[PDB]
């Protein structure tokens, strides 16, 4: 036994489940209609909503 | 709305299966010696140019001046091409050996093997073979150039072992996570022409460059205005230490061995990258001709 | 192949619908995205969309900055996209007090990784530079995403506003007063080749000269004293390879009277720049002269 | 800074002097960076010190 | 005495890395590789003295 001890530390990771309860109309959020945009390519036009 | 494309038959009568290996190199670069509008398949790529006598860099002059199409779309009895316009963006895929990233130049290049490779598995016929140069990055490029030349520079004295140690060290080279290894220039013990011209016109510019403008500055020191020119002929005692229709020959012959070294001395960026998709198969590019 | 087909008018994309709209109104459905005016189409504009960590991303909140990607002979981050200001700190043309302004915002570790690999080559700068464009938006993520352009011109969305090129006031310079009708742009990286440092001189010049021959003749005329410097630097040390006194490439072109002086504010460090309004990028070739 | 020409030297005399570029040895400026330029005539001689005990006898 | 406590401690030699690469390994590089099999999952730890 040398002249000091070691207090090691570990983190642990746990997968979990929460639940959440919130009351009747928390938050109130405002949409809009989805835009396109275009982006061209030569064979691939890809369109961002 | 039609596009202004290329149309290419085929002679051989080619079935299903090679039309499905077919449809996977379709943002592929193919070469064009003459923009026509209807084109056979025997101009469609770099085995009508492969030759055994001259040497590699000749297919590198006669890919200087060619026009490098796309192909559109593969579908029955017909090979669509798409010649690129300067300014427009495509797609090509990565027919190179090595990995492309986000902003790189780009060169073409002649294909460093032919004959035996495991992925040389390309479209076959009877006497054709479909072949497509390489689309490598830019410094890389010059590096294979400039290591082909100082190869070529040892061809003469092949003999000795350091230069053998030399070589072997100059032909592998190392980019990113690609080992790779280029030809020897010397085969059965005598170089081809082309090298030998290249290599000559390089020998010949340097030795007009150490004979003529130690006299040229002596006599333009006699005109001196300024300083940037008066002691350059200093640095050339620094290192050191006729009829005139002879030193007009020797002005043309300098510039005629310039006018020899363009297909070696620079070369023209043709695409560069906007975007790279995962995994590396393909990537966007613009065209810049 | 008729009279009528040939003789018809030319397409104009404005006259009819969209590839979505005419698809969907055949099957006859309705959906919640509504599609009858595509965004972005009527951009001539070339984008692209690079990521970026966060030590570089300071000045650049602000649309339009020149973004310069570098070379590294590591492995992993062996680009990386700085800022045209992130090149502030090594420009020898710099004064002192925007250089240790725009330094004390360039704090995080990238910039000044950055820094190092600036000046831990063997090699000279120019090569292992190449040229990106110009930023028009940011994301702000962690690692931000931002819009580059490629060629064309530099507006948002809906071109509602075009965006400018903004570039710091030491780094600006002309070369004649009689200003023309255009003038082109062009980034200049001059070194100077001393005994202690071969720390390079940053110009973005702006000038009506066209052909290359027309340029290169007066910037060996303004910069000979650079060429002094080299000539010196070959003379004195043998077994010294150098190469590429002067480097020029194309970066644009201008409309020669948007020039006007401004400054750009973020994290309240107010730095004098020059601000070209309606400038398009158009990219070049690294040339290099002598 | 003695002079021979006139025996007029003068004893005290400040001087901002810095290494220039291009392996630059020394050049003596005022403080108004004016260069004084007394070193390029033939009629005087000037001896310099440092802030250290460092010491220049120039012709 | 470096190589001795390499031997000692398992952890091999720094391998002669590139002058580069330090910028590299402090702007952020992961450097240790997977092992060769895990039954049980990620390991942690950590020492105080």
């Amino acid at each position: 036994h040398p002249g000091f001890a070691l207090t090691a530390v570990r983190t642990d990771t746990f997968e979990v489940d929460m639940l959440l309860y919130s009351g009747k109309s928390c938050t109130s959020v405002i949409i809009n209609n989805p835009i396109v945009t275009k982006e061209e390519r030569d064979i691939s036009t890809t369109y961002h909503v | 709305a039609m596009e202004a494309n290329i149309f290419c038959t085929f002679d051989h009568k080619l079935s299903i299966a090679d039309v499905g290996k077919l449809t996977k190199l379709v943002a592929a670069v193919v070469p064009i010696p003459q923009r026509l509008h209807l084109i056979k398949h025997y101009q469609l790529g770099l085995h009508q140019f492969v030759d055994h006598t001259r040497g590699y860099v000749r297919l590198r002059g006669l890919l200087r001046n060619m026009t490098l199409t796309l192909m559109r779309r593969v579908e029955g009895n017909q090979i669509l091409l798409h010649v690129p316009t300067h300014g427009l963006l495509y797609t090509v895929l990565n027919t190179g050996p090595v990995t492309w990233e986000k902003g790189d130049a780009l060169c073409v290049l002649p294909p460093l093997f032919h004959g035996p490779l495991a992925r040389e598995n390309l479209l076959t016929l009877g006497q054709w073979e479909l072949v497509l140069p390489w689309i490598v990055p830019m410094p890389l490029a010059l590096e294979i150039n400039q290591r082909l030349l100082i190869m070529g520079l040892f061809s003469l004295d092949r003999s000795y072992e350091e230069v053998k140690a030399a070589v072997q060290q100059l032909q592998t080279i190392t980019f990113r996570d690609a080992t790779f290894t280029i030809p020897d220039p010397v085969i059965d013990q005598h170089l081809l022409i082309d090298m030998k011209t290249a290599c000559l016109s390089m020998s010949m510019v340097a030795n007009l460059a150490s004979e003529l403008t130690m006299t040229y500055v002596r006599k333009l020191a006699l005109e001196d205005s300024s300083m940037l020119l008066v002691k350059c002929q200093e640095l050339l005692m620094r290192l050191d230490r006729v009829s005139p229709d002879d030193e007009i020959a020797r002005l043309s012959a300098l510039f005629v061995m310039l006018r020899q070294l363009d297909d070696l001395i620079r070369e023209q960026v043709v695409f560069t990258v906007c975007d790279v998709s995962p995994d590396n198969k393909s990537a966007t590019c613009i065209f810049k001709g | 192949m008729d009279a009528r087909a040939v003789a018809k008018r030319p397409r104009d994309p404005a006259d009819e619908d969209n590839e979505l709209v005419t698809a969907l109104k055949a099957k006859r459905e309705v959906n919640t995205i509504s599609v009858r005016y595509l965004y972005h189409a009527d951009h001539q504009a070339l984008t692209a969309r690079f990521f970026v960590p966060e030590g570089l991303v300071e000045f650049e909140a602000q649309p339009g900055a020149l973004l310069i990607r570098m070379e590294t002979g590591c492995d992993s981050p062996r680009h990386l996209y700085i800022s045209l200001y992130l090149l502030g700190i090594r420009a020898s043309n710099v004064s002192a007090s925007t250089r240790c302004l725009l330094e004390s915002v360039y704090t995080a570790s990238a910039a000044r990784a950055a820094l190092q690999w600036l000046d831990l080559g063997p090699h000279l700068l120019h090569r292992r530079l190449e040229t990106l464009g110009c930023v028009k938006t940011v994301s702000l993520g962690i690692t931000s995403l931002l819009t580059c352009v490629m060629r064309g011109y530099l507006y948002n969305t809906l071109k509602t506003e075009v965006f400018a090129l903004m570039i710091p006031k030491d780094m600006y310079l002309t070369w004649e007063e009689t200003r023309g009708r255009l003038q082109y742009v062009y980034l200049i990286i001059v070194y100077d080749y001393d005994g202690p440092e071969t720390r390079p001189g940053i110009y973005v010049l702006t000038s009506s000269i066209a052909h290359w021959q027309t340029l290169v003749d007066v910037a060996r005329g303004k910069f000979a004293r650079e060429r002094c410097s080299f000539v010196n630097r070959r003379i004195t040390r043998p077994r010294q390879i150098p190469l590429c006194t002067g480097v020029i490439q194309k970066l644009g072109w201008c409309l020669a009277d948007d020039i006007h002086t401004s400054f750009l504010v973020h994290k309240e460090l107010k730095l004098s720049v020059v601000r070209l309004d309606n400038f398009s990028v158009e990219l070049g070739d690294f040339r290099e002269f002598v | 800074v003695v002079r021979c020409v006139r025996a007029q030297v003068d004893l005290g005399v400040e001087v901002r002097a810095a290494r220039c570029p291009r392996t630059g040895l020394w050049i003596v400026r005022d403080r108004r960076g004016r260069l004084r330029r007394w070193l390029s005539q033939p009629e005087v001689c000037v001896l310099y010190v440092t802030p250290d005990l460092d010491f220049y006898w120039v012709l | 005495v470096d190589r001795w406590i390499r031997h000692a401690a398992g952890v091999e030699r720094p391998q002669l890395l590139d002058t580069e690469t330090i910028s590299m390994l402090t702007f952020g590089s992961m450097s240790e590789r997977n092992a060769a099999a895990t039954v049980h999952g990620q390991k942690a730890a950590c020492e105080l003295i």
